[PDB]
């Protein structure tokens, strides 16, 4: 393989695959903080060309972290279909991008092709893709999962009801639930980020969510985004189990920073199958986002785009119901402004759909970041056309406890009626029977939480 | 006339034709979340969007405001900063905020006690209002609780432009067994008073993972009151010295 | 009317309506260059509130340029339906925004309500709209016109073939025409920006455009974007007349800068009715864009968004087949980066549709602005979801003559297959006959200009 | 195989797969500078065509901030003068300041330039430095020679730094010039940045001259209108401007 190219008569030399992957990224504040970004716009294009001419085998055999030193790398490598790999091992990254974008490439073609890929190869394709490439490419790669709702069907669009509170006050949590349902949000999950991490509080939060679900016979699933250990213990003790959540990182050191082992995710899988109130076969939930590996000091000199793709190769092993990047949750040190956050959102979703996972996105930003709510509305619609499986939902997007702004309840209703998309088919029937939705559109009495009283 | 920052604007109900308007009042007062604002088709109503943008204009100003040096002397604390020089550099270099500067190490080993049992460190972090508003309500009882039937209390000092992992270096320079860090979380849309508490049992810059820390967040008037907080950190601090562990390494 | 409000205990007082209209705009480099922009986010929000509380009458009776001093102001004021105005004259701008966004407001309701609006009122509504508000509100305001193709039908998406050349070489222009037709571009118009502004050069370009049209019986229309006077002279002398184009400005002083009299547009309408090869009743073409009036020193202290709305009020009087803003054609001194070009593109389209014109957009940027091609792909998709009538098309978007980047031929085909949109029905039937398109998708043999030989 | 994206082989690349008539594609590719016949990946551009697009953009952005060396203009025997603009950064954001000569500017022209000429040639970098340095020695000598052989009272040329088109109106009033000819660089394109333009106005007046009163000659470079060929048409244009006593749309034909 070549680690060198000539651009306008200038030879650009790169040390290894890891540097080419980093410098091929579009400019973002995280790669600068990591000291791996390109020095000029010319070197960036040079890295893209070098990357485009490398083969699948060149990137499959050079992961950012060694096999014998990282369980995530081992998990990604052990899951590769070697027959599907041998068919494409000699394709260039340029030819894999054109293969994905081709209209003569069907969904079933990709279903087998993606099995021969690794996360580093998934990131490589996104690096040489434009914004419309990431949108059109992700659109033709639908991933369909099923819990008590079906998610990912082309022509549908789901949303997570996120009723977070500063004191885990159940009256405040229930109020945000009725508000979200009145807009058609909740077919993805009704998931609360808890303040205190103890079994008794999680059960109280869970009983609140499932009290609403059972009273109105809502086809959906609840979840409390605590640590997976405390979620397993709570469900074992009798708390109603829906989705089991865990924040993941793309390295073994990153998982240790989060206090997570791979055996915990195995236990959550077995605990869900024995206890959880799920009709379908998918019950796990993961959240990701660029910068988490570098924040943990666990990126090992790799760029945040490649590290984020490793989240998806790890998540793919456990076949979860939903995954979503939290694109701008951290801060401007990893994603600075609107341009970078939109790009990262399209990248993450494309890499997620390419990795074969039920990929959503928390279109969000922080207040110390160079962004506002018009950014979230731009990204949520771009991702909707990309076939994004779901977004978040909060009253006007204001999270009163996580100190950031995501997408509003109004936003999912806007996206659905703008693009003629429906909710999950099971959830849509409930909304119709509740008088909240007719023909995919909100009724006159929709948007009114007092309708449940 | 209407001030968007007023309580009347915060309590505004925009649902046009409600099913039970009395329930809407009950739900709106039951949460700080911006519920019951109604809709214009699938879009937010004008007043609700205005109060959103108005609250955002204030939140962006609470990011770059800094605690004055005249306020830290009225509390009698050592003015120490990290490698960061100004606020603009702090927002883009989280690595420099996790390490003290050169003249910082020379003031800690000189103006503080050696090997304390509990060490209370305070930093502005990402929000100044989180420190000034709750300071007088959480610190007096915190230091008193750690000396009332407590043990070896360390000397308090203020770290400017500090992060969370910077307590790992303090835990070695001062050699404390338990280090308590009061730091301001990033500002929310509606407020910036939210304070957190990051504690760890015997930190070590080479082996301490973030999972080894215990976090007490949302310390403000809307979340955990500072007086009530202060009492639950002192209990936390006693449990770390007993079980010799912190974070996920604890029990109960 | 009130010109002040209290925000966070601080009183925000404004001079007149014109200052309220300007400081309510989102931040852009043009309002700063004009000295009319808000000094902070707080004053901008305060201006939005004061604006939202002003009535339609307050803004209709305070145009940025006086009636007796400006023929565009007179044209806007004279064409107002006073019966539709008196129904809404007491509506606040907040109530008009919610009226437009309402799902209970049908297309036929807006059809009569907009007749009571002036451009200043149209600009007023856009200033208190979010990005999603601008997108969803424009989507529910379709505007349909007919030349030799029908444009603006919901579910359809058209595109202008823009084959420009550094010397108006008929081999270079024709080569770009066959390339664009192979991607399904050209249902809006085949329009050429001429290097030389003389009659004989225009007829040669028109003969080349229509030579292709006549050879393959293409349902479309040709146009050369020279000055309207020279277009009139060429067509009177026998050049094939299709669409007649002219650049417009929102003030009389701005029109004199372009050398345009209102009688010229009246003459263009009369020349089209006598000579032009158009089946439908719409044969005129106008292009706009924020910053033209300020560039001509003809904004009279008004912001570029308000002045841009006056363009649409002018164009509506002549009922043209197509109007498109050229959102980033000028430079960063009016729209600096991606954030501002996107926002202006959404405002322009929304304002055009609220004015009742067949509003398209040239999603474009310049190389001395802080932008790249990913900006064009972000905006073209957002505007498509907004129901934008058409965009431009060039080989990879590289204009070898105008020295800027617009959208590619690939981009129209991408938008159509991503959003399941069809071309103009007449043009779609032609593409189907040529084997280029099947069920809205490019056939395998599409994208190949050698198909026409 | 190895490939430079800036090479002529890359510029002539054909990416259409399974074409109807590949001979016609080569015929079409050499017919235009537009990026035709690059093929597609579904409805998306092909990889190499995108790579060559981003490469040219990196080059095009650098031409924006580059300035003509102060020594190059001196080597051309030209008087350098600037508008109100101080630097390139301020030049992109302040068009109003680039349309007015600075205080030291007005006095230098009244001291070192021929008073009341019939044809005044002004040259400014505008938005493209390459459009000046590349085409100057090719267009300017034949331009000055044609205006004198056989011509009239020709003012002396002078370079205007950080200038806009409207600044030629001030030069006409100050110097009392009958016809002001401004050679200015256009904004940089993607593929090239050598495109020069000519704006000429008859007896300009800052207060009344509208933009439509100027005649425009664009795309003066090797890829468009040859500078030597362009030099002759500007000369004839200046003639007809003095005979008709008008410019821009006010001229016949
Ligand atoms: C952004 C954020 C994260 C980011 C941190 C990245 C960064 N900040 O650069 C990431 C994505 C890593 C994250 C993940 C997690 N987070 Co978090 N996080 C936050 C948040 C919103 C902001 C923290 C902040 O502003 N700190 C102030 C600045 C100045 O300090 P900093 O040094 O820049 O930030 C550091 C710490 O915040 C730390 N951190 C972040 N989250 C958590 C969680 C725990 C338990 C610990 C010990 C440390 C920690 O990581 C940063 C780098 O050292 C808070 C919410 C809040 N209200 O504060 C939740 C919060 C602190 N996180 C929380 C949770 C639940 C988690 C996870 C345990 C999720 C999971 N199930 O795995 C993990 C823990 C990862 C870890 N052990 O570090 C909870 C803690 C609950 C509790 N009882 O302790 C909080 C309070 C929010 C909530 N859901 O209630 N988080
Ligand atoms: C941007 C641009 C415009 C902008 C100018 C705003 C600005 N630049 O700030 C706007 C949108 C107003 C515009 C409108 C028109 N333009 Co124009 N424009 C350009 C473009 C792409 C760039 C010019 C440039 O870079 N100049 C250099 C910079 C440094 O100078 P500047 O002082 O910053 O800008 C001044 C000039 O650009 C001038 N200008 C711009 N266009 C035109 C056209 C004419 C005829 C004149 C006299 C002056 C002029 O206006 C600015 C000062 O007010 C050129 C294409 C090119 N290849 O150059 C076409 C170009 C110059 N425009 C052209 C045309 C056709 C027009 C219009 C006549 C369209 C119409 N049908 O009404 C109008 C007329 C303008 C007028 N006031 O008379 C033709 C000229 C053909 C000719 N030989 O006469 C060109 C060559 C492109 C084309 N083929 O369409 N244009
Ligand atoms: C309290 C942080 C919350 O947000 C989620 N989160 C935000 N950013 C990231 C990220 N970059 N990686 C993984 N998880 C993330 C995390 O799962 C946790 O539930
Ligand atoms: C040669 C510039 C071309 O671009 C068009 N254009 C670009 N920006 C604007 C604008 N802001 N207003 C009107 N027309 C514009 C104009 O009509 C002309 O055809
Ligand atoms: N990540
Ligand atoms: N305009």
């Amino acid at each position: 393989m070549k680690l060198k190219t000539t651009l306008f008569g200038n030879v650009y030399q790169f040390k290894d695959v890891k540097e080419v992957l980093a410098k091929a990224n579009e400019l973002r504040s995280g790669d600068v903080l990591a000291g791996v970004a390109a020095a000029s716009s010319q070197e960036r294009v040079a890295a893209k060309q070098v990357l485009s001419e490398m083969t699948v085998a060149d990137i499959r055999n050079n992961p950012v972290i060694a096999y014998e030193d990282d369980c995530v790398t081992r998990l990604i490598q052990d899951d590769v279909n070697e027959t599907a790999y041998n068919q494409i091992k000699n394709w260039s990254i340029s030819e894999l991008r054109e293969y994905v974008l081709s209209d003569e490439t069907s969904v079933d073609d990709i279903a087998f092709t993606r099995k021969g890929l690794t996360s580093e190869v998934v990131a490589a394709v996104a690096k040489i893709c434009s914004n419309a490439d990431l949108i059109y490419g992700a659109k033709k790669m639908p991933v369909i999962k099923k819990a008590n709702t079906t998610i990912g069907i082309p022509g549908t669009f789901s949303a997570r009801l996120q009723p977070n509170d500063t004191r885990d006050d159940v009256q405040s949590i229930a109020a945000q639930i009725y508000e979200g349902l009145s807009f058609g949000v909740g077919d993805a999950v009704i998931g609360v980020n808890p303040v205190t991490d103890d079994v008794e509080n999680l059960s109280r939060v869970l009983d609140t969510i499932y009290g609403v679900i059972d009273k109105f016979n809502i086809p959906t699933q609840g979840c409390v985004l605590a640590h997976v250990t405390t979620q397993i213990e709570a469900i074992r003790r009798g708390a109603p189990g829906g989705l089991i959540f865990q924040s993941i990182c793309g390295s073994e050191k990153g998982l240790k920073e989060f206090g997570v082992e791979l055996a915990m995710l195995d236990e959550a899988r077995a605990v869900g199958a024995e206890f959880n109130r799920i009709a379908g076969e998918n019950c796990l939930y993961f959240e990701t986002g660029q910068g988490s590996a570098l924040s943990a000091g666990a990126n090992f000199g790799a760029d945040q785009v490649t590290m984020e793709a490793r989240n998806y190769g790890l998540a793919r092993h456990y076949d979860p119901f939903i995954v979503n990047t939290v694109v701008g949750f951290i801060g401007p040190e990893y994603l600075y402004n609107d341009r970078q956050i939109i790009r990262a959102g399209l990248e993450d979703h494309f890499m997620g759909k390419l990795s074969g996972i039920s990929m959503g996105c928390d279109c969000c930003y922080t207040n110390h970041a160079d962004a506002d709510q018009n950014l979230n509305e731009n990204l949520m619609i771009l991702l909707a056309t990309a076939g994004c499986n779901y977004i978040m939902g909060m009253p006007l997007g204001d999270d009163i406890m996580l100190n950031y702004q995501t997408t509003a309840f109004h936003d999912t209703a806007t996206v659905r009626q703008l693009l003629n998309l429906r909710p999950s088919p099971e959830f849509e029937r409930w909304l119709e029977s509740m008088g909240i939705m007719a023909n995919g559109r909100l009724t006159k009495r929709a948007g009114d939480p007092s309708l449940f009283f | 006339a209407l001030d968007l920052g007023s309580a009347e604007a915060k309590a505004w109900i925009g649902v046009e034709n409600p099913h039970r308007a009395d329930v809407l009042t009950e739900l709106r007062r039951s949460t700080v979340a911006r519920v019951c604002t109604g809709r214009a088709g699938p879009r937010p109503r004008t007043q609700a969007l205005l109060r959103f943008l108005a609250d955002h204009s204030r939140s962006k100003d609470t990011v770059l405001k800094e605690v004055p040096e005249e306020w830290v002397k009225a509390q009698g604390l050592l003015e120490v900063r990290s490698e960061i020089s100004d606020k603009n550099l702090y927002l883009t270099r989280p690595d420099m905020g996790r390490r003290l500067c050169a003249e910082a190490v020379e003031a800690l080993k000189a103006q503080c006690v050696a090997n304390p049992d509990v060490q209370v460190v305070i930093s502005d972090g990402l929000s100044t209002d989180a420190i000034t508003v709750n300071y007088e309500e959480i610190l007096p009882p915190l230091m008193a609780g750690l000396k009332q039937a407590g043990l070896k209390v360390g000397t308090p000092f203020f770290v400017r432009y500090g992060r969370v992992k910077i307590e790992d270096q303090i835990g070695e320079i001062l050699g404390a067994k338990v280090v308590i860090l009061l730091v301001g979380e990033r500002p929310g849309l509606g407020q910036s008073e939210s304070l957190s508490c990051y504690a760890v049992y015997s930190p070590r810059m080479a082996t301490t993972v973030e999972a080894d820390r215990t976090c007490i967040s949302n310390i403000h008037q809307g979340g955990t009151p500072p007086v009530e907080a202060a009492a639950v950190i002192v209990d936390l601090a006693k449990r770390m010295l007993e079980q010799k562990a912190s974070g996920i390494n604890m029990t109960r």
